[PDB]
């Protein structure tokens, strides 16, 4: 239920192109070898059984990854209460398009084809539609809520690479939603997955000739990492 | 440079040269959608201070002449970007916080200040950039019976965090009694202030809009108006790419930017690339050529002819800058054929290079020295190291002196220097 | 205040700080050429070796210029050059990928590497052909084995030792040169003393450029942004804050360059002293020019410096002998004129101090002063 | 406001003094190094005869004389410079009765008809005798021995 | 400014000053050990009377 060996979650912190450099930056990152919870005990149909599927806290930001070929995970819900008392953000990934909405979702499908996706959306403040996102392809996402913006980063790495830490790759920003939303908890929406949490850290990021991040050092992990930084 | 009307023989370091720009390039987004300031400033109603109307403005052209057309203002209160000449900037994020406040609390809207508004209803960051723009709305918001659609949260448990609001209306609790309902000395939080047309100026309503500006070069833009022009490459120009202003030479880049990325940086955190907002082409920015200038003078007691060394550049670029009237120093030299020579140090103009070697006189660098020789003109040459003297080495030959010279030489060494003392207090 | 006239006008109010910094850097730049000239330009004339590179059997092919390869440098000089030239922009070259082009210009040396190589070649040809005579007056040719014989006398070893062992000495010299070349080739750290100098100067410039990105209390580190966003009366405050920070950074750079210049000057003066005393002569100063008794030295050029090959005589294979301060004969005390009395256990001989070569004790090798009673430990 | 303007002037003057003193300390170190060299030269060139090449001027050192100067010292170095050399034929040893004869001092030279021993730094030919040379080994060991 | 976060955040606006001082003092410390080693460690063997 807890996988200790996580060295992934590095993402491009800004719009700055760098080439053949090592850049030291302070941002929210998943710490290296931080305890990360693996939700295999309560996974799919035989996990939740239309029950449990616990709501997790959202401390500064989270790291999410999926290894489920069937795409049972369709989206995420974010907010503080999630019963219409406060606003909540939904990002459901449909096969045709990704539908991101911010509304007072009193009702949701959360308590095998044509599963229910009903929501009440009693009052809406934001709507956005984008290209669809949809084993041999591991899907990594980072979700952080900073200064009124919900920043989503991802990588649909084609890696057939079944071992979870098969290799290192940095995530690229996917969308930056201008949502002034207070987020303290979130839940995974199903029609397995890993969830880790971000902390403020300083990292040394290695940019290659093409400006792709190929490695990183977590400056607080070990005396050797401090020496490298 | 030497503060003298007499110059000794030698090479002297003078001011540096730069290639001047010849064009001004503005590349703002090709957006004709005017930012909705009129709909916010000229609104039918403003929200109460309790829950100000926060309108996000993006993907539009900022125009602040709308504000001068709207009304004369009480105050702009611009911080971080002090002038009202905001049409020259590109902002990453723009927020318009709209509310109606009473006159005696307008002064409470500063980034750092005290009072019931500054402390409990609307809080700005102390390092905030933006403008707080006020308008007198007595003629619109005041009513004879009183306009009771506005209130203040004067009773609060804790200080309001900047740009963060919890709009719960739960009655304030005090003491060890729950204070659930009316009757105890705990009162409902909102003030209920009523704006009357018969009130004095300090009690009249004002419509205040806070324009929060995020200036971070230009990873995103809300740009003011300018008339854009075409790109000209391989020339020194003054460019403005959205809010990124600078001078340089724009060339095609060979960098592979991510679709996400717009700007590049070198190892010294200086801009070295930009994505063009109208074409999405990635351009390299090269500094315009510059370098030191040195003057080689035989000495004014011999000749007034001098040679000029432009350090750090190729003579092709110097000749182009002279012909284009781009070179920063306004003086010129004849620059005729046979008087331009490329050295490792730079471009030497005003000296004729010869294939003879001589002892070095005025050093230039990388082996090239110059002197004034015959009719007389400044020449440049590769310095001689000494005379050659092959020695007749043999298996069985030795040279033995037969005579000698008694030589006296002079060696001079400093031993001491002037001893000084300073009265720190009297001096300063 | 790059391309900003408001900033330049404010900078003018601080006085002659630029004059002092410019003059300090100019003085350093001139001093570096003085140091190079003092170390290498010690020869009145450019001396050349004979067409026939035969010097008693000594092989100098790895220290003499190689006429085939471009630059006319020796194999060792070429190795030193290829090993330490890790600076991408150590001089203008008729032209950090930007090479610190933020108003910071690197100047070329006055003497190029080929001209320094020519001075080194002249010094080597002089030393090989004429020993130390070219360093005092005119060059006087001498056969190399005789030059070595007199250097052996210089270290207290009789001339016959070289001639009897000339083949041994030439082979040991040639082997030592080959070993030196292989040692320098296979040990990248050997030249660290010169590489550190290059690295320190690179750091000095890299940091100075990086200081431009600092705000020093200003709202922005970019003058164009300050002027665009602020009206003149506030822009002047933010600009003064940046002027103070950048000017302090320049003063720090110049102070450290002056200190480093003093260190380099001291090193150059030491190098010039070593060249004058060990290349143009034979030194008697212990460990001044290598371990062992000094015989000769050979200069080699290197980027930003000089490498000396010091050829010394090292005693080997010592044996224990019984000694005595004097010999008692006919009541007289006989002392060595040039040597030590030794015994192999049955017979007494007189030998030279630096090489066992037993002689018969005779009246032509000793002197007499006093009787046999005054000397402590006298042997019959 | 005067407090602000005065503090700016104080900062400028104090920084100017720090710059002056730092440069004076560096120049003082340079002068100290020069003075130490001058004292060494005084001790080794004036109070004795030096064998260090080019330490006490060009040529072979004979003696030096100090002279004072403002803020410093001037040394007059008197040296011996060889002149008017002649090129003679030489040999490492003379072979006589099978013995190899080496010079005690000097070098063997020849004018083309006779061999002489001469002091290395001044041509002054002497007859080669058993008092001027020493014997070690024989004529079959030394390379280039002449009869 | 010891044990103060606010001053540390302002101090970071002056650049690499602290790094330059660390390099200068470390270089001095190493130089002093080099000087002692160069003066006294001139013999490769420990001789005894
Ligand atoms: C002075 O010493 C150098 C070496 O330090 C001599 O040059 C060397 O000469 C030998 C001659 O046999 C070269 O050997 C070569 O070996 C290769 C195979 O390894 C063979 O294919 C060649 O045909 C040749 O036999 C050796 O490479 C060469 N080394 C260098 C660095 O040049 C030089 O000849 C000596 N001079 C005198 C006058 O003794
Ligand atoms: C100390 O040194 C002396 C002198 O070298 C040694 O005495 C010498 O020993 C050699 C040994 O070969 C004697 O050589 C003799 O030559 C004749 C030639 O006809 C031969 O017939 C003999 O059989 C012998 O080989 C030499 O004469 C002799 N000289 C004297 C004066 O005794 C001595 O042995 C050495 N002692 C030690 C402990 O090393
Ligand atoms: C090499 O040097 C030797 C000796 O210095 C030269 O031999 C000497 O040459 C001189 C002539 O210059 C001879 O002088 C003659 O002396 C006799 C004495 O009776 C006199 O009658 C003659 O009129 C003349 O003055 C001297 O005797 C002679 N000595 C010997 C031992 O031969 C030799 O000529 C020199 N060779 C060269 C090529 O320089
Ligand atoms: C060297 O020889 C002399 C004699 O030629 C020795 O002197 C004698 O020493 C003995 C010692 O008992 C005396 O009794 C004699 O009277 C001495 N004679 C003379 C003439 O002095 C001397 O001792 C010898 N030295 C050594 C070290 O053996
Ligand atoms: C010096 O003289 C000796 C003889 O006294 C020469 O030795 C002879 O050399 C020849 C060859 O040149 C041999 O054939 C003889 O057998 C040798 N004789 C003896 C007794 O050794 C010697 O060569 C002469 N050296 C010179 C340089 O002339
Ligand atoms: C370490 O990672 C591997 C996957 O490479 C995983 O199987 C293993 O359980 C991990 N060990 C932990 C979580 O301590
Ligand atoms: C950049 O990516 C391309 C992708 O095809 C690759 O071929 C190229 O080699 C990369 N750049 C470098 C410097 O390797
Ligand atoms: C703008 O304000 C004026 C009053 O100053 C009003 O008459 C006009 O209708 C408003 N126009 C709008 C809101 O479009
Ligand atoms: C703010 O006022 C504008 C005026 O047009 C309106 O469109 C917008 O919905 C208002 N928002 C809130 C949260 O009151
Ligand atoms: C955000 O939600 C948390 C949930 O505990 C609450 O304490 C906090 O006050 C909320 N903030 C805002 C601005 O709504
Ligand atoms: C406006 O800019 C966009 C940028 O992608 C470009 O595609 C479009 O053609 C431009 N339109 C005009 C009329 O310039
Ligand atoms: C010296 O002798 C050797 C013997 O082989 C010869 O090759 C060489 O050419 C001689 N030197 C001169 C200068 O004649
Ligand atoms: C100077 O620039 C021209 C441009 O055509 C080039 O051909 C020439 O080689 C350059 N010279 C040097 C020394 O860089
Ligand atoms: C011979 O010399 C060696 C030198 O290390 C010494 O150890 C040994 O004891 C000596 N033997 C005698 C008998 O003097
Ligand atoms: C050496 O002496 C010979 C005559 O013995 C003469 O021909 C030759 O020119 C001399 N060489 C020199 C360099 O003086």
């Amino acid at each position: 239920q807890s996988y200790t060996n996580f060295t992934r979650g590095v993402y491009y912190p800004d719009k700055v192109f760098r080439s053949s450099v090592l850049h030291l930056t302070q941002d929210l990152f998943l710490p290296f070898f931080s305890n990360v919870t693996w939700f295999h005990a309560i996974s799919g149909t035989n996990g939740t059984k239309r029950f449990d599927n616990p709501v997790l806290p959202f401390n500064d930001g989270v790291y999410f990854a999926s290894t489920e070929k069937s795409n049972i995970i369709r989206g995420w819900i974010f907010g503080t209460t999630l019963d219409s008392k406060t606003q909540s953000l939904l990002i459901v990934n449909n096969a045709t398009n990704v539908f991101i909405k911010v509304c007072e979702f009193q009702f949701c499908n959360d308590p095998e084809s044509e599963s229910g996706v009903y929501s009440s959306a009693n009052n809406c403040t934001f709507e956005y539609v984008s290209q669809p996102f949809l084993f041999k392809n591991l899907r990594e996402f980072v979700f952080k809520n900073i200064d009124g913006y919900f920043k989503i980063y991802s990588k649909h790495t084609p890696i057939i690479g079944r071992d979870f830490p098969q290799g290192f790759s940095a995530l690229e920003p996917l969308v930056d939603l201008p949502i002034g939303i207070n987020i303290t908890r979130f839940q995974t929406l199903l029609a397995d997955y890993y969830v880790g949490y971000l902390q403020p850290r300083t990292f040394l990021l290695k940019y290659n000739e093409n400006g792709t991040i190929t490695d990183a050092v977590d400056c607080a992990l070990d005396p050797l990492s401090e020496t490298k930084c | 440079t030497l503060k003298s009307f007499t110059v000794e023989k030698g090479i002297y370091q003078t001011s540096n040269f730069r290639v001047q720009p010849t064009e001004s390039i503005v590349r703002f987004p090709n957006v004709t959608n005017l930012c909705p300031f009129h709909e916010v400033f000229n609104a039918t109603r403003f929200a109460s201070v309790y829950a100000w109307n926060r309108t996000r403005i993006s993907n539009c052209v900022a125009d602040y002449s709308v504000l001068y057309n709207f009304a004369p203002f009480f105050a702009f209160k611009c911080y971080g970007v002090s002038p009202t000449k905001l049409n020259d900037l590109c902002f990453t994020n723009v927020y318009a916080d709209s509310f109606v406040i009473k006159g005696n609390e307008v002064s409470q809207i500063a980034p750092g200040q005290t009072g019931n508004i500054a402390d409990y209803n609307y809080k700005l960051p102390d390092d905030f950039t933006g403008c707080v723009i006020a308008w007198n709305s007595n003629k619109l918001d005041s009513k004879h019976s009183g306009n009771y659609d506005y209130w203040y949260r004067s009773l609060r448990k804790s200080k309001l965090k900047p740009f963060e609001r919890d709009i719960s209306t739960e009655i304030y609790q005090a003491g060890n009694k729950p204070c659930k309902g009316k009757g105890p000395n705990c009162y409902f939080p909102l003030e209920s202030y009523g704006f009357r047309p018969t009130y004095g100026v300090g009690h009249q309503p004002y419509r205040v809009v806070v324009l929060s500006f995020e200036l971070l070069h230009a990873p995103a833009t809300v740009c003011g108006p300018k008339k854009s022009t075409n790109l000209v490459k391989n020339k020194c120009v003054n460019f403005n790419f959205n809010g990124l202003t600078g001078t340089g030479v724009l060339t095609k880049s060979n960098k592979k930017f991510l679709p996400f990325q717009q700007f590049g940086r070198d190892i010294v955190d200086t801009t070295d690339a930009v994505r063009d907002p109208q074409t999405l082409e990635i351009l390299d920015i090269t500094p315009c050529s510059f370098g030191g200038v040195s003057v080689i003078t035989p000495g004014t007691n011999t000749s007034n002819q001098v040679a000029v060394l432009y350090q750090g550049v190729n003579c092709t670029e110097v000749s182009v800058a002279i012909h284009a009237d781009q070179l920063t120093p306004t003086w010129r030299v004849y620059s005729t054929g046979s008087n331009v020579f490329q050295t490792r140090a730079g471009c030497l103009i005003g000296a004729e290079y010869v294939n003879n070697s001589y002892e070095c006189d005025i050093p230039i660098g990388a082996g090239i020295c110059a002197s004034y020789q015959t009719s007389q003109s400044i020449i440049a040459y590769t310095m001689s190291l000494g005379a050659e003297n092959s020695v007749a080495y043999s298996n069985n030959s030795i040279a033995i002196p037969t005579n000698f010279t008694i030589s006296v030489t002079t060696e001079i060494l400093p031993v001491s220097m002037t001893k000084t003392s300073v009265d720190c207090t009297m001096y300063i | 205040c790059g391309d900003s006239t408001e900033c330049s006008n404010l900078l003018l109010q601080y006085g002659s700080f630029c004059t002092q910094l410019k003059r300090a850097l100019t003085g350093i730049a001139v001093e570096q050429d003085k140091n190079t000239q003092e170390v290498f330009a010690q020869v009145k004339q450019i001396y050349k070796t004979p067409p026939i590179k035969y010097f008693g059997g000594f092989n100098f092919s790895q220290i003499l210029p190689d006429p085939s390869k471009p630059s006319k440098r020796s194999p060792i000089e070429d190795l030193l050059f290829n090993k330490v030239t890790l600076a991408d922009a150590g001089f203008i070259k008729q032209y950090i990928c930007a090479q610190k082009f933020n108003g910071l210009t690197v100047l070329p040396p006055l003497l190029t590497d080929e001209m320094i190589a020519q001075y080194t070649s002249a010094l080597l040809a002089g030393t090989i052909t004429s020993g130390w005579t070219f360093g005092a007056g005119p060059a006087l040719q001498i056969p190399f084995p005789m030059q070595m014989a007199y250097r052996f006398n210089g270290i207290g070893v009789t001339q016959n030792v070289l001639y009897e062992n000339q083949k041994l000495i030439a082979n040991q010299f040639n082997s030592a040169i080959g070993k030196i070349q292989d040692s320098l080739f296979s040990t990248p750290s050997a030249l660290g003393k010169l590489q550190d100098v290059v690295n320190h100067n690179a750091q000095a410039l890299n940091t100075l450029v990086k200081q431009l990105s600092s705000k020093f209390g200003a709202i922005s580190s970019v003058l164009n942004d300050i002027l665009s966003r602020l009206d003149p009366p506030e822009a002047e405050v933010q600009i003064d804050r940046l002027i103070t920070g950048r000017l302090q950074s320049l003063q720090t750079y110049v102070t450290q360059q002056l200190i480093r210049a003093a260190e380099i000057r001291a090193s150059a003066n030491l190098a010039a002293t070593k060249m004058s005393e060990c290349v143009l002569g034979q030194s008697k100063r212990v460990d001044f020019c290598g371990k062992g008794y000094h015989l000769m030295s050979f200069p080699q050029s290197a980027p930003h410096g000089v490498v000396f090959l010091h050829v010394t005589y090292v005693p080997a294979q010592e044996k224990n002998f019984t000694t005595a301060p004097a010999i008692c004969h006919d009541g007289k005390a006989h002392f060595p004129r040039e040597g030590v009395f030794v015994s192999n256990g049955t017979h007494w001989f007189l030998t030279q101090r630096n090489f066992y070569e037993p002689q018969i004790i005779t009246t032509d090798n000793t002197f007499v002063s006093g009787n046999c009673d005054v000397v402590i430990g006298i042997v019959n």
